[PDB]
């Protein structure tokens, strides 16, 4: 290799004395010196067009001192100016000024902080450095690399490049000096002998940047072919030939308004061929749903895809938006946990109640947030899971078989099933669940959520109907046995007020009022503010009764006489049948199908490419974790939990920030779900806080969640585009390339599917819903093409909302 | 080619040739007053 | 099922038919009261032509606030029942994917820059393109109608004029480039006319000529400087300098060029015009039929001159239209 | 003259890559950060 | 407009031609008149409102 130094003639700031300060150094890679006094980063040298023009023009008429018999900077300057005057490059009256210039103190980076910095200058006739007259340009390298020595071989010989400005000059001059014997000079502090000297002097001109000129000369000297030619050069003509071959193999990159990495990468063969031609004449030589067919390959690939991002998964949560999302998702996961809890409790002999579901929702959420590949999912108990459990309790009560133990065996088979599917990458089939099925499932589940939210209000209106006459002394423990005045109306008022406040704060988030900081802060905390406002509203009305949240007394079992925190696989009271130890497979198959479909479709909906998710989602790892914790919790009479769609979608929405209408990024982190699970577990401890929160406030929150979950649903948009004259239709691919009646027929087919699913849900055969949903995967691919064209299906059913 | 061209696009025709009877290279730059479909 | 792909305004052939070829072969310049033809291209084939014809309407607007009361906005359907003497449109030729539509304008239409807009039943307004409407000396019902084709050529289509200067007994013809069909003269003339806020009156050549004459006289008084300085290259550089302030100014020894500039503006807008020179013109009298000349005993004149002098010559703009607001018999020059 | 002034401005924003023995991908991708700043004011 | 960041204020003559703080001061003097009239309404001399 080689070491090259570039020094500019500059003035100091304290004594206003012009001097030589080194500006950049080359060991193949160029390092630049900033104004602070440290060295910028090491980078490949890039030259400007004008610098190379200037170097070529001044080298064509340059002054070469080859095999020069000297070892001193002063005498080399003497001989160089002698050959300058002999070649009429400078007038003989200028020899005094240039020799004075070439032999000042050559300062380095070690004394930059000792002095007051360096400023550009021009040596004038009087020897006074005046201020340059031409417009100044701060260094591009001092703005890109300098804003923030052991590699030198022992046998290498250094090169020193001196560039300076002197008004006393007709034209820029170049003197290239090679010594016969490499010698150390006082200009260079590094213990490397100097072989070549570049001196570039002249007057301020158009298009002549002397820093860029010195950079070009130093880059040319750092080039291996030019260096080898210069060591063996016996004339200026050979150096000019080497410079001509250097410019022949240079790549000029013209400006463009579309800077791209791929367009620049298309120039690889040009760069390789130019390098080949430069070294040809030289003596030297140039120096996520993929089936991997590998067992557990998908699981391992999910691990390598998500776990490298683990550090950001904690640091990215340091924002108040994350805290507001935690407050939102805490209630959004706690209230369904409590509600369903007492249902199973009231329907399963308190064998499985709130206590078991709070602990299972807490433990599974903690470990899924800490281990899962998609932390934004919320693990909780779903309606299909309440219905299957009632299906099992009914069968076992019919056949004398026990409950808790069968569910202990169902989970044991569930673990085997999930290990089997992860082993053979069974979660790859989730590549056939196109946007058709995803949107159908999401819209149906949102409609179910809204229907249940309104049905709870209908139920509380039924429990306390509006009457002319009431009984003023009605027992309140455990719940009011008779109707009470002002209860249903106040509950409706609270629910409507919570929904209205949440929607108004959602509008205020995107609104135009208040400082943009406070507004957004206030905007993310919309749901917590609505809950607080309505809770204080109800708390200040002491007389009227409203149903509050109810949490268990402690972390014990709901029925201390039915089971313990664990369950013997072979029986608690009687010998459990051995056929049930094998019969548990088919209902385990059904439960696995339910959990698999729910979790995979939820992950697909949340991790859509249009929602700006750049961290990846692991189908195999998430399915394995969810079903495994379900099976393990079954070993303790604890419930099986799945990634529900509404809670996970709400979690993703609450962690999504909006740009100037446009999704910008999602706060992909593990802290929010972990804290939600911790709070769900601790909800038993904080009973005084939860006992003053009405259920109507949470009903309004549920209505808000169900309404806002329909944002990204294109099926909802196509529902709306059925009641909008075919003119206000937005400019989207499925509108501009599909006939309006064709799009309406497609939407009506999806409506037929939705109606079939909704009818199936309201029937006793509500466990068939996963199977009838996988009868849309057939249609989207098999039939559909029989009545539609390729472009029509590409526009209507798109993977990332693209126009094919 | 035609699909990638924006609708309000105009053409630039760069004519390059070698003539040994010319003393020096010559550059001719023409801007038409309005865009024309030359036959 | 009536989506529009593109609209070909057919600028070259329509401009040839409307005697506006020297203006452009790419921008549509049409003279009022004469049909011009556009081609409408559909994205998909039109199955049934008659219901599609019932579903489409065309709209023409001029100015910044078009209204039906100002006659600056017009909405007409595409049918053979359209009024050919008013705004109308009719399909002369068609195939599955295109309609060849002949559009007419009234002979008394407001001139200026226009937008043609398509309205397809149950859809939003679609801009078809822009065209500029001018006066029509070739149309018998227009106010600027000229009987002779030779006179039409001479007073509207010829950009090579002659301004006669000198004395009565020694008339020297100076070649003049009116240049009314230069690419910016029409835009400059319409921009100058836009300083008049009675856009409803822009259908009247008398009002337009009066407004432009007053404005050009004001510009001549503002921009002509007191005394190469006498080198001239026609009316167009003078108009550019008067309207924008950039270019070589005109000095007071050549103030007669106002007539040529007015002739250029009138000719570009479609009003036939010629430059007329009167030798020995008594100017500055205010209607008085007496001129006082004062000479000393040497037969010479002392001062700078009287207010009422007999000029050696004076140029003036003549223009051709009818005079509807005047009594019978004053049509012509 | 205006065309010449535009051409000199175009050359003022043109970047030359000399023959450098680094691998082609890194040598070319090092121009991205530099073309970016050298075109910060040109297209403003 | 007293509660909206200035970068959103509409393109209207009274915003473009008047400084933002001047416009807010004018709105404040009108608010002072409004408060005075409201105080006058809630007094036994509420018939002095039109004066
Ligand atoms: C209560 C908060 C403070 C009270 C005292 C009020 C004093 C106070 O804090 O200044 C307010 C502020 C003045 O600062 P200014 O408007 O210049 O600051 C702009 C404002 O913050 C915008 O919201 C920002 O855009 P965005 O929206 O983030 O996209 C914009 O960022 P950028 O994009 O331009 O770089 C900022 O430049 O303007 C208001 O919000 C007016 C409503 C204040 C009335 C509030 C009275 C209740
Ligand atoms: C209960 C009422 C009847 C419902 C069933 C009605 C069933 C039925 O008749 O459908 C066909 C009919 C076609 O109407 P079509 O789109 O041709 O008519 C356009 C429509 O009326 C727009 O609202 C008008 O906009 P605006 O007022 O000028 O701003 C537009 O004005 P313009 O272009 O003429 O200037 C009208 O041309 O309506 C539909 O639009 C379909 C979806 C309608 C909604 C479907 C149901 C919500
Ligand atoms: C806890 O479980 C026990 C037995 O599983 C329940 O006791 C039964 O209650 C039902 C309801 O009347 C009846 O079958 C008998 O009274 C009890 N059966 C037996 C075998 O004891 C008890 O009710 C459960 N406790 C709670 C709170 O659910
Ligand atoms: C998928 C997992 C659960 C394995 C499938 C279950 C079957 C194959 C195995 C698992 C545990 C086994 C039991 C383990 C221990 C006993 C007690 C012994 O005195 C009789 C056999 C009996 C009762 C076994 C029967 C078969 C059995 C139930």
């Amino acid at each position: 290799k080689v070491y090259v130094e570039l020094q500019e003639l500059v003035m100091d700031e304290k004594n206003q004395e012009l001097r030589w300060m080194e500006a950049a150094r080359w060991v193949q890679l160029e390092e630049n010196l900033g104004e602070n006094g440290a060295w910028g980063r090491p980078h490949l040298s890039h030259l400007t067009f004008w610098s190379l023009l200037e170097l070529r023009r001044v080298f064509t008429k340059g002054t070469v001192l080859l095999d020069l018999q000297e070892t001193s900077l002063a005498g080399v300057a003497n001989q160089l100016l002698d050959r300058f005057i002999f070649e009429d490059q400078i007038r003989p009256q200028d020899r005094e000024e240039l020799l004075r210039a070439l032999l000042l103190k050559h300062s380095h980076a070690g004394e930059l902080e000792a002095l007051g910095g360096v400023k550009p200058a021009v040596l004038t006739r009087s020897g006074d450095p005046s201020q340059p007259l031409l417009p100044q340009h701060s260094s591009l390298e001092t703005q890109l690399f300098c804003e923030q020595l052991e590699k030198i071989p022992p046998d290498s010989e250094a090169t020193l490049v001196l560039v300076g400005r002197a008004d006393f000059l007709e034209q820029p001059v170049l003197g290239f000096v090679r010594l016969q014997e490499a010698a150390e000079l006082e200009a260079v502090e590094l213990p490397v002998p100097i072989r070549f000297l570049f001196v570039l002097l002249g007057p301020e001109a158009p298009h002549i940047d002397y820093t860029q000129l010195g950079r070009a000369a130093a880059t040319l000297m750092s080039e291996r072919v030019f260096r080898i030619d210069a060591y063996m050069a016996q004339s200026r003509g050979e150096l000019l030939h080497s410079l001509e071959g250097f410019l022949d193999c240079s790549l000029v990159l013209p400006p463009t308004d579309a800077p791209s990495e791929q367009a620049l990468l298309s120039l690889v063969p040009v760069q390789r061929e130019l390098l080949r031609r430069r070294y040809q004449s030289s003596p030297a030589k140039p120096d996520p749903l993929q089936q991997t067919g590998q067992l557990f390959g998908g699981l391992v690939r999910d691990i390598r895809r998500r776990y490298p991002y683990y550090l950001s998964d904690i640091t990215d949560a340091f924002s108040p938006q994350v805290l507001a999302a935690v407050i939102f998702i805490y209630f959004a996961a706690l209230s369904p946990a409590i509600t369903f809890g007492g249902l199973l409790g009231e329907k399963t002999r308190n064998q499985m109640g709130v206590s078991e579901l709070l602990i299972s929702t807490a433990v599974q959420g903690i470990l899924f947030a800490l281990l899962g590949a998609q932390p934004l999912l919320v693990v909780g108990f779903s309606g299909p899971l309440l219905v299957f459990e009632e299906a099992f309790f009914s069968f076992c009560e019919t056949n004398g078989l026990e409950y808790i133990v069968g569910r202990v065996w169902i989970g044991f088979w569930l673990i085997l099933l999930v290990v089997l599917v992860v082993a053979f990458e069974g979660s790859f089939l989730v590549r056939f669940i196109s946007r058709y099925t995803q949107e159908i499932f999401s819209f149906l589940i949102s409609l179910i959520f809204i229907y249940e939210t309104f049905s709870k209000l209908i139920k509380i209106f039924q429990d306390h109907p509006l009457q002319k006459t009431y009984n003023y002394n009605v027992l309140m423990v455990p719940k009011p046995q008779g109707p009470l005045p002002n209860t249903a109306l106040l509950s409706l008022v609270l629910m409507a007020g919570t929904f209205f406040f949440a929607m108004m704060l959602r509008k205020f988030k995107n609104s135009s009022y208040f400082p943009g900081k406070l507004r957004r802060v206030i905007g993310d905390f919309g749901v917590p503010i609505s809950i607080l406002i309505m809770v204080l509203v109800d708390f200040f009305i002491q007389d009227t009764y409203t149903q509050k949240l109810s949490v268990p007394d402690g972390f014990k079992v709901s029925n201390s006489s039915a089971r313990g925190w664990v369950i013997h696989p072979l029986g608690l009271r009687s010998e459990f049948p051995i056929w049930m130890m094998f019969a548990s497979a088919l209902p385990a198959l059904l439960v696995f199908i339910l959990i698999f479909l729910e979790s995979q479709i939820t992950t697909l909906i949340v991790s859509k490419p249009e929602r700006k998710m750049v961290k990846g989602s692991g189908f195999h790892l998430d399915l394995l974790l969810v079903v495994g914790m379900g099976g393990v919790a079954a070993l303790f009479g604890m419930p099986w939990l799945s990634a529900t769609t509404v809670r996970s979608v709400t979690h993703a929405n609450a962690l999504t920030v909006m740009g100037k209408a446009q999704i910008q990024e999602v706060k992909e982190q593990r802290i929010s779900g972990l804290l939600v699970a911790v709070l769900v577990g601790l909800s038993i401890l904080m009973e005084p806080i939860l006992s003053r929160i009405p259920l109507a406030v949470l009903f309004g929150i549920f209505l808000y969640m169900g309404v806002t979950s329909l944002s990204g649903i294109q099926l909802f948009d196509r529902i709306l585009l059925l009641f909008k004259p075919p003119k206000y239709h937005p400019d989207v691919p499925y509108v501009k390339r599909v006939k309006t009646w064709r799009m309406h027929l497609f939407t009506g087919i999806q409506i037929i599917c939705l109606a079939v699913l909704w009818v199936v849900k309201s029937t006793p055969a509500s466990l068939a819903l996963p199977f009838v949903l996988i009868l849309t995967v057939p249609l989207r691919r098999v039939l559909l093409p029989l009545i539609f064209r390729n472009v029509e299906l590409q526009c209507l059913d798109a993977d990332d909302a693209k126009a094919t | 080619i035609l699909e990638k061209i924006p609708p309000d696009s105009e053409a630039t025709l760069v004519l390059v040739g070698r003539a040994d009877f010319l003393e020096q290279p010559v550059l001719g730059f023409v801007r038409l007053q309005e865009a024309a479909e030359l036959e | 099922a009536l989506g529009i792909k593109s609209c070909d305004f057919q600028a070259a052939r329509n401009n040839e038919e409307h005697h506006t070829k020297a203006l452009s072969s790419r921008r549509l310049f049409v003279r009022r009261g004469q049909p011009f033809t556009i081609i409408l291209y559909f994205r998909a084939p039109v199955r049934a032509f008659l219901p599609a014809l019932k579903k489409v309407a065309l709209t023409a607007q001029t100015g910044e606030q078009p209204s039906k009361i100002n006659r600056t906005q017009a909405t007409f359907p595409i049918s053979s029942l359209g009024d050919r003497k008013w705004w109308s449109a009719v399909v002369e030729e068609r195939d599955a994917q295109s309609w060849t539509i002949s559009v007419t304008t009234p002979a008394d239409a407001v001139i200026g820059h226009y937008s043609l807009l398509l309205q397809v039943s149950g859809r939003k307004q679609l801009l078809l393109g822009q065209f500029t409407l001018l006066f029509n000396p070739w149309n018998r019902e227009d106010a600027v109608f000229l009987k002779n084709e030779a006179q039409r050529m001479e007073y509207l289509l010829n950009q090579n004029g002659l301004i006669y200067l000198g004395t009565a007994d020694c008339i020297q013809a100076e070649s003049w480039d009116f240049g009314q069909f230069e690419g910016d003269v029409i835009d400059l003339s319409l921009r100058l006319l836009s300083k008049d806020k009675q856009v409803e009156k822009w259908s009247q050549p008398v009002h337009v000529a009066r407004v432009l004459g007053a404005l050009l006289h004001f510009l001549k008084e503002q921009r002509v400087l007191p005394t190469l300085l006498n080198k001239r290259r026609g009316s167009v550089p003078i108009l550019r300098q008067w309207l924008t302030g950039r270019g070589r100014p005109v000095y007071d020894g050549q103030a007669w060029v106002l007539a040529a500039v007015a002739c250029t503006v009138l000719r570009c807008l479609g009003i036939p015009a010629r430059v007329v020179t009167t030798f020995a013109s008594a100017q500055g009298t205010g209607g008085r039929l007496l001129i006082d000349e004062y000479y000393n005993e040497e037969g010479l004149q002392n001062g700078e001159g009287q207010r009422g002098r007999i000029w050696i010559f004076q140029t003036s703009t003549e223009c051709w239209m009818t005079r509807p607001a005047l009594p019978q018999g004053y049509d012509g020059w």
